[PDB]
RNA sequence: CCGGGCACUCUAACGGGACUGCCCGCGAAAGCGGGAGGAAGGAGGGGACGACGUCUGGUCAGCAUGGCCCUUACGGCCUGGGCGACACACGUGCUACAAUGCCCACUACAAAGCGAUGCCACCCGGCAACGGGGAGCUAAUCGCAAAAAGGUGGGCCCAGUUCGGAUUGGGGUCUGCAACCCGACCCCAUGAAGCCGGAAUCGCUAGUAAUCGCGGAUCAGCCAUGCCGCGGUGAAUACG
């Protein structure tokens, strides 16, 4: 899915290619689950919204083509019974 | 199996198994009770309990109505029992 | 059929032997409206009915039909507290219908891989008095008989 | 064994017989009977092991394959169950993946019911 | 068959074209 | 060729005879009204405001076309037809 | 030279030309045998010709459009039947009681709302 | 969230995906017809009233 | 295809024809049986239409409307999540368990519809989805279009299989601002359950059921196997 273009919001895109430039920090809060994890993100802690909470995800080169939402899941399940 | 629908009401696991228990009375007749369905419902006068059940010899349908929910349910089973004894004994007039 | 009597349709005779009994049969072979299919089967079988046991496939067919039609059958009434299987004669209408039906039905239970062969063979044997169909006939007929004494509850 | 990732398929046609290997479908099958010019209708039984050794050698060296694949494959799940992943966290629960409803059905992924 | 994407009858039901039911 | 459109076919066919048989006197050779296949728009709608999906009434919209040809124009058939008796809706077409 | 009749069964129209000859028949530009191969109902709508004991008397030029092969046949039926009765209309007798003319009015029924296939209703409790 | 809704479908916002037919009479999003500008209910009322040009009970 | 023609087929507007009117038979009559002619007879088939009322049926969430309730909040905008959660239980349906079948390749015969920031001929790249170019059409005059089952002849040979296509791995396409949750399609690999189904239970009386494909609304796309239509092939049986 998604053929030619590589989709990152150009809102958190900006934020990552700044923090990397001067003295790289952490704690970037975002509500964009739609954003690809682009190799410039590799390592960081980004706070991703599942809709009631901003869930932090350490980035690793393990996961790149994915979306930032996949790692902050929307449902609290735990079981039945 | 047995399904219960609490319609426009907040019901509970405890009262659900109570209605499962009251319906158990029809097990007396030793005849298959097929996918029974009770519906509990409020009303300004009082509660309402409906049930519709099919058995090898026919189907049972009935409404209980009453102030107390529990006496409505009892009323429902009371009406159902009758219908069930009738499906079970009806042609015995076999002379 | 509350009201009057229910018409029995007549049937277009067939374009090979010009005989109604064949189309009824082909009708009974038919499945999901595919009639062309239902035809070749009967005729292919008719190839085979001549090929092996050289004869007149019409003859063989029309023979094994008379070898199937049940003369007497049970139809069960409730009297008092028991359901009696009751002896009654089958109408020529019903015998045809029961003839063709068991024929096919028993045909399709044969072990032969190709349908027309199954049709071929079942008919050849029924002509001779052997087979699933014929049994069902003799069977139905012994189940009548033995009930001869319920022949008074007869409509 | 016989051939390829060590299945053995005698007595039926070769385009089919090859399917009986992991990784080889009706698609990959028709390929290699072209590239080796072995004639797909010939049943394995009449091979000329010459053809067979040719058949083995291409298929064996070209893609991957019995016991591989499913090793390599499973490794992705062990990856995807490792990373985040959601669709990862769903293999971890033996639950369906591709967005099907879980309220009903879903029995292939859940097994018979109780 | 009608459910099997890899076949003619497959694609017909599904209303699409591909290698197995081409245009 | 003059094409006629519009919904009521009674209104239309009245003014297919008007226009055609007008230019019969004032022109020639007036190739008669030719009915085109009518384009139907069906609307099936659920009868009630609420559930009840098995009760519905069908509503259609009948838009029918007529073509009429006048062989030799005879300009001033381009006047006697440069107005005419309408009626209240219909679609006139003219081209060569 | 010629003899005409118009056949129809179920959204199908046959134009039949009874022009006299060997008995060759052409349907949409090829012999009966090429256009209906297989189908056994094809043996035929030619039945009207065998009805008045003429077999080869006439050839037939036939166009047929609409419906599908069987429907097309039954149209040819009232075709060669309507054409032949025109030729010598002492021909109604033995064609008519043999039920040859008289096109069957049996057609597909409208699908109705709330039902599925126009009669088959959906399942309930 | 209701009458504000009918207003929100009027001026056409950020993306064109967000376009959805509402209807002119009732603010109904569901079962709006493009050709009429109407819901299936509103459509019915008007048709029956005779206010829809050349629109008639079908019947074949 | 041109000339030429409206005979055809058709198209779509207006008429005709069926009346138990005619014969026999019965009846007190109404009317029933049978016959003739007729494309059609006994209401020719299907539709639209559905009494006074019933269910204190249904809908305040389509709309309206009395009354009660909330007024930096029970109002209003937004990003995101959810409405798709899954131990389970029921209802409607799809595809199947195969040889009257499955697959390939060639070859036929519809109807109703729908198309301008739409329907895309045809040419080319691509296994393909698709992507390039690019003609026609305000559309009986262009396009969606292929209808499908069927027909032909070839493979399969009873195998959980060349039955069935679930599930999953990986690679792509398109819509869209965006396909984590959550789209559809295409290709490769994977080929689950399922060998015809307990108690129980549904539909259909003829161009009907069964079976086969096609269109449309809504719609960017689409979770449509749904719904509303459309033709193709075409049965069984009704003593009662
Ligand atoms: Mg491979
Ligand atoms: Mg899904
Ligand atoms: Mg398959
Ligand atoms: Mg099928
Ligand atoms: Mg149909
Ligand atoms: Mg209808
Ligand atoms: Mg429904
Ligand atoms: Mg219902
Ligand atoms: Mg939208
Ligand atoms: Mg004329
Ligand atoms: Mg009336
Ligand atoms: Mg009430
Ligand atoms: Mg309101
Ligand atoms: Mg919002
Ligand atoms: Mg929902
Ligand atoms: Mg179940
Ligand atoms: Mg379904
Ligand atoms: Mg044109
Ligand atoms: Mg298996
Ligand atoms: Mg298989
Ligand atoms: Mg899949
Ligand atoms: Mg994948
Ligand atoms: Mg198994
Ligand atoms: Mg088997
Ligand atoms: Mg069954
Ligand atoms: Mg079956
Ligand atoms: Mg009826
Ligand atoms: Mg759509
Ligand atoms: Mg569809
Ligand atoms: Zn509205």
């Amino acid at each position: 899915s998604l053929k030619k273009g590589v989709f990152v919001d150009d809102h958190l895109l900006e934020k990552v290619l700044e923090l990397n430039a001067k003295g790289e920090k952490r704690l970037i809060k975002t509500w964009s689950r739609r954003s690809t994890i682009v190799p410039e993100m590799v390592g960081h802690t980004i706070a991703v919204y599942n809709g009631k909470q901003h869930v932090p995800v350490y980035i690793t080169e393990n996961m790149v083509g994915h979306k930032l939402g996949e790692f902050a899941p929307t449902r609290t399940y735990r079981g039945h019974g | 199996t047995m399904n219960i629908t609490s319609k426009q009401m907040e019901i509970t696991p405890a009262i659900r198994q109570h209605v499962a228990d009251r319906l158990a009375k029809l097990e007396k007749w030793q005849t298959h009770l097929i996918n029974p369905h009770i519906i509990l419902s409020k009303e300004p006068q009082g509660f309402v309990a409906d049930a519709t059940i099919n058995t090898p010899n026919g189907v049972l349908v009935a409404s209980g109505k009453h102030e107390d929910m529990y006496t409505a349910i009892n009323e429902l089973i009371n009406k159902l029992e009758r219908q069930l004894n009738k499906l079970q004994h009806k042609g015995e007039a076999r002379r | 059929a509350r009201r009057r009597r229910a018409e029995v349709r007549q049937l277009q005779p067939d374009l090979v032997y010009g005989d109604v009994l064949v189309t009824a049969f082909i009708n009974k072979i038919m499945r999901d409206g595919k009639k062309n299919l239902a035809a070749r089967i009967f005729y292919d079988a008719c190839k085979i009915i001549q090929e092996k046991t050289g004869q007149e496939p019409l003859k063989v067919f029309k023979q094994a039909v008379e070898n199937v039609k049940p003369r007497m059958e049970v139809r069960s009434r409730r009297v008092g507290g028991a359901n009696y299987q009751v002896p009654m004669e089958v109408s020529p209408r019903r015998q045809q219908s029961l003839a063709l039906r068991w024929l096919v039905q028993a045909a399709n239970q044969r072990p032969e891989r190709r349908a027309a062969v199954r049709i071929a063979h079942e008919l050849m044997d029924a002509a001779e008095g052997k087979g699933g169909a014929v049994k069902k006939k003799e069977d139905v007929e012994r189940m009548a008989e033995a009930n001869r004494a319920y022949a008074h509850y007869r409509w | 064994a016989r051939i390829a990732g060590v299945e053995i398929p005698r007595n039926k046609r070769v385009d089919v017989a090859l399917t009986y290997i992991y990784g080889i479908g009706k698609a990959r099958a028709k390929e290699a009977l072209e590239k080796t010019g072995i004639n797909p209708a010939t049943r394995v039984k009449d091979l000329t092991e010459a053809e067979v050794v040719r058949l083995r050698e291409y298929v064996e060296n070209t893609w991957k394959l019995e016991g591989e694949l499913r090793a390599e494959v499973a490794a992705n799940i062990k990856r995807l169950m490792d990373i985040g992943c959601y669709r990862g966290l769903r293999h971890r629960r033996g639950l369906p993946v591709r967005g099907q409803r879980t309220r009903t059905n879903a029995r292939t992924r859940k097994g018979p019911r109780k | 068959g009608k459910g099997d994407r890899r076949t003619r009858r497959g694609k017909i039901w599904r209303g699409t074209y591909g290698k197995y039911r081409p245009r | 060729r003059i094409k006629l459109r519009g919904f009521d076919h009674k209104t239309l066919d009245a003014s297919a005879q008007k226009i055609v048989e007008a230019a019969r006197r004032s022109g020639a050779q007036v190739s008669g009204p030719i009915p085109l296949p009518t384009r139907v728009r069906r609307f099936t709608v659920i009868r009630g405001p609420f559930k009840h999906k098995d009760s519905r009434e069908h509503f259609e919209l009948r838009t029918h076309n007529r073509l009429v040809d006048i062989i030799n124009p005879n300009r001033k058939t381009i006047e006697q037809l440069m107005t005419l008796d309408l009626p209240t809706g219909v679609e006139i077409e003219i081209k060569t | 030279e010629q003899y005409y009749g118009t056949g129809r069964r179920k959204e199908a129209v046959a134009r039949v030309f009874l022009r006299p000859g060997n008995g060759k028949v052409t349907v949409n530009g090829q012999d009966f045998n090429e256009y209906f191969q297989g189908l056994v109902r094809a043996v035929a709508a030619l039945e009207p010709l065998r009805a008045v004991d003429a077999l080869g008397h006439f050839d037939a030029y036939i166009t047929v459009r609409g419906g599908g092969k069987s429907g097309q046949i039954d149209a040819i039926k009232l075709g060669i039947a309507r054409a032949l009765v025109q030729y010598n209309p002492d021909y109604r007798a033995k064609l008519k009681p043999l039920g040859f003319l008289t096109r069957d009015a049996r057609v597909v029924e409208r699908k109705k709302y709330g039902k599925h296939k126009a009669r088959r209703a959906p399942q309930y409790s | 969230a209701r009458k504000a809704l009918i207003e929100k479908a009027k001026r056409t916002p950020k993306f064109k995906v967000r376009a959805y037919t509402r209807c002119v009479r009732c603010g109904r999003a569901r079962s709006v017809y493009r050709f009429f500008g109407l819901c299936r209910i509103c459509l019915r009322e008007l048709a029956h009233k005779g206010q829809l040009p050349g629109v008639r009970k079908a019947s074949w």
